[PDB]
RNA sequence: CCGAUAACGAACGAGACUCUGGCAUGCUAACUAGUUACGCGACCCCCGAGCGGUCGGCGUCCCCCAACUUCUUAGAGGGACAAGUGGCGUUCAGCCACCCGAGAUUGAGCAAUAACAGGUCUGUGAUGCCCUUAGAUGUCCGGGGCUGCACGCGCGCUACACUGACUGGCUCAGCGUGUGCCUACCCUACGCCGGCAGGCGCGGGUAACCCGUUGAACCCCAUUCGUGAUGGGGAUCGGGGAUUGCAAUUAUUCCCCAUGAACGAGGAAUUCCCAGUAAGUGCGGGUCAUAAGCUUGCGUUGAUUAAGUCCCUGCCCUUUGUACACACCGCC
């Protein structure tokens, strides 16, 4: 019944966020399906063309 | 980053180009040494920033035309614009696009009724003026 | 052709998850002697992700004041630690590393300071290299607090930080800490 | 350096003038 | 800086500049620097090497009786420019990445207009006014004080231990000081005595010549300890011995043997910091007859995190509002 653990590859980044300059919004499609792909908020140093798991398959979507 | 060439770099690097474009070229390190004896640069590293951007301007030149004035741009540009005047003008055109408006004109200055005018048909509709405010 | 610490060669060293492969550095040029190849590593970002992560282990290792210089120190303190992991396991301590590494990085945290709204604020996701890097802060973390006060080595806990954090058993600090930031992320959800 | 310094100022630059020597004429040769 | 332009032409500041660091087996040189080579040696191997291995042992500017400058020293120069390539950009100013390269942001110094009732009259034979000027607020001498403690705060040092302490062995620096106008007081090798602090003789050095090849600490390798207020910590305190000085009591400092107190990582808060950096770790200089828990520098080991933001604290530019202009610690 849950959504088991995926991964998803940073294609873009979108710039920082967080209030703090502490998080980076980066466009990540999924390893499973190419064409479906999502934006999300990552700590840490990130860079495009790695991977990142996901234990949720929704959590955020907006444009600054 | 932090690489801004500032005026003391900008204008002697014009200046050079312009009194020395023949000598000058895309070469850094040929640049950096007519840069010895065109101008008395104090500081090495002026001299070679000075070279860089020189080089830089060059390679802009070369395609362009750079506000730093050059003799052979000039000459070919005092050559274009007094040339390529064509064999036959563009107003020895044998038929004339004329109204009939502007055809009564030419009639009180006695002037109509000549060959290379044809009296056109106006426009109906009155369809000119764009739609008002948005949309 | 290596085998770091004189034994223990490199190359059968598999990394478990396509996310961090880029990150850990165990393999092909990333194999050197000793632990202990002082190289300009922060020169520029991204750049400690070409360094080998035994070497990440040992500069992490020297901690809290009382020992920060003293690297070569570290480096035996890992040699010991990966001599009784071997002993213990019978496999790779460079494999027994990479996978406490990958079980230990957590893969949720939470930020956000808006107000403080459950526990922090709204729930994030983690890099890979900062995955990496706090694997390995937790598992030196989980080692010098188990050994402080007490009659085992730092090379013994160290040891079993790693064993239990590759066999994924929650006996580890390291794991358990991972474990109380997935919760706190769950509920910053 | 008598009434002063001797060194320029760092960040002026002088550039001598040179002469024409444009030379448009035909390939010709002095023989001396 | 490029560009737009009722502005044009300039000046300061920034930058440029000076010093420092990184590279030059390229040049100039070196008995107050060395390296090689050779000759004497000393020790090991000797089966058998022998152009064998080690020597901070002695010599070859003790001038005819070797060369060279890599190492060291320091001068002249060179070298790096966003220069080359790819992408972004008006394809402008520039930005990102990469190659080659020692180096693609090394640190400092200097530093505008205007101002502060910021600090110094206890730096000055800088100084206006005022005070005092012989029972002196001048100056000198003796003694005490500047240290004094129910308490609060700031900069630090040592620690809370086993990634440790003790004992022994081994092993590596760079800054820089050194005998005094007055002015008396230098750095110290070596030998002897003592357990130590020290003492007693002999030198050397006004200095790349002597200390000194600065045998530094940490670190490294072996020993003991065993999670305990314990061989952690060394506060407090007794007794004894030296050194400086005219004088050591309110202990100047140092040495030895005893005492082993709090302290088991520290609340609210809060400081500093991006690469040879933080930190650990010693060594110089200043003060110094005696002296560093301070400061200014130097080396040694040497990282975690980050290549972002305006959230807090502030700063700059534009627009905006103002009843403020002692300028929001305002005004009312
Ligand atoms: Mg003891």
């Amino acid at each position: 019944r849950v959504q088991p653990i995926k991964l998803a590859r940073v294609t873009k980044v979108l710039g920082r966020t967080g209030s703090q300059g502490q998080c980076t919004q980066v466009r990540v499609e999924f390893m499973d399906d190419t064409s479906r792909s999502i934006i999300r908020n990552v700590k840490g140093p990130v860079r495009e063309g790695d991977v990142l798991t996901l234990l949720e398959s929704e959590r955020e979507a907006r444009r600054l | 980053m932090g690489r801004v060439r500032t005026k003391t770099v900008k204008k002697a690097a014009r200046v050079i180009i312009e009194k020395y474009y023949t000598r000058l070229g895309n070469d850094f390190h040929t640049n950096k040494r007519v840069c010895e004896e065109i101008a008395i640069i104090p500081s090495k590293k002026l001299r070679n920033k000075i070279a860089g951007y020189v080089t830089h301007l060059m390679k802009r030149i070369q395609r362009g035309p750079v506000r730093g004035i050059s003799i052979k741009l000039q000459e070919e540009e005092r050559e274009r614009r007094d040339n390529y005047v064509p064999e036959v003008s563009a107003l020895d055109q044998e038929i004339i696009e004329v109204d009939p408006d502007t055809k009564e004109m030419l009639k009180l200055l006695d002037f109509g009724s000549l060959s290379n005018l044809q009296v056109t048909q106006p426009t109906v509709g009155m369809n000119f003026k764009t739609p008002r405010g948005p949309v | 052709d290596i085998k770091l610490f004189g034994k223990w060669s490199t190359d059968d060293v598999q990394i478990n998850d396509i996310s961090l492969q880029d990150y850990i550095a165990v393999k092909e040029k990333y194999a050197k002697y000793l632990p202990h190849s002082a190289g300009r590593y922060a020169a520029k970002r991204f750049r400690k992700a070409q360094c080998p992560i035994v070497e990440r282990l040992t500069n992490s290792m020297m901690m809290h004041g009382r020992n920060n210089g003293k690297k070569l120190m570290t480096v035996r303190i890992v040699k010991h630690a990966f001599e009784i992991i071997h002993l213990l396991t019978g496999e790779n301590p460079l494999q027994v590393l990479v996978n406490a590494i990958i079980n230990s990085g957590p893969r949720e945290d939470s930020t956000r300071i808006g107000r403080a709204g459950t526990v922090r604020r709204q729930a994030v996701d983690v890099s890979p290299l900062r995955r990496v890097n706090q694997a390995i802060w937790l598992l030196c973390t989980g080692a010098r607090e188990a050994a402080f006060r007490n009659i085992k080595t730092i090379a013994e806990c160290l040891a079993d930080e790693l064993i239990n954090a590759a066999k994924g058993s929650s006996n580890s600090y390291a794991i358990k800490k991972k474990d109380e930031l997935e919760r706190v992320a769950k509920s910053n959800r | 350096g008598k009434i002063g310094p001797k060194k320029p100022l760092p960040d002026h630059v002088s550039i001598v003038e040179p002469k024409d020597e444009i030379l448009p004429t035909t390939p010709i040769s002095e023989q001396k």
